[PDB]
């Protein structure tokens, strides 16, 4: 996870 | 910098992720619709702008070093490739972490 | 290229990889002779070969190459060599040397 | 899996 990113 | 992702078409530079986002609507918001942009911030970092159901999402590319090669990973090493050309290829045809494969080159 | 060895048999692969080593990672390609439209990935690992079938595929009209029925595709074998090199996918380590 | 191959 990565804050302000789509990445799951 | 002359990596081989610059002569790709999907690769833009330094837009925003504002501009990104016109950039796709403009053109159909079409599913799978796509491009890489370098990082404002991040040293060597890229982030993945892609549609989906009319929405455009953004994924970070990170680099990183596993012994003294490097490779760039969008899931913190779990899945990675050793330029951005390989990683873009790879999810034209699976859909890994992403929510749809990538499609068409947003240009 | 360089790991691509052509209409090889299985045990002649296997002698191939065992005169350069037995080293883990060593790895060939090359043509199935009981499936002629797949390849065979010959691997060593923990000083044993094994051997992973490579079959193609179409879906909508676009062709490629699958070592687990469809889960993970690819166009080309240099592209299923160059991920592997990374990812360990269904293998049981990373391709790290090519079997000249 | 394939017969006669390791694929698992
Ligand atoms: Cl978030
Ligand atoms: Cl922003
Ligand atoms: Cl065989």
């Amino acid at each position: 996870k990565f804050e302000g990113y789509d990445n799951e | 910098s002359a990596a081989i992702h610059r002569t790709q078409l999907w690769f833009h530079g330094r837009i925003s992720r504002e501009e990104s986002q016109r950039l796709i609507g403009q053109q159909g918001l079409v599913d799978g619709l796509f491009l890489v942009r370098e990082s404002q911030r991040n040293p060597q970092g890229f982030v993945l702008s892609l549609c989906h159901l009319q929405k455009v999402k953004h994924y970070l590319i990170l680099p990183s070093e596993e012994e003294g090669r490097l490779y760039f990973s969008m899931d913190d090493g779990q899945t990675r490739f050793t330029d951005l050309l390989q990683l873009v290829e790879f999810h034209q045809l699976n859909r890994g972490i992403l929510p749809c494969l990538l499609r068409h080159c947003c240009t």
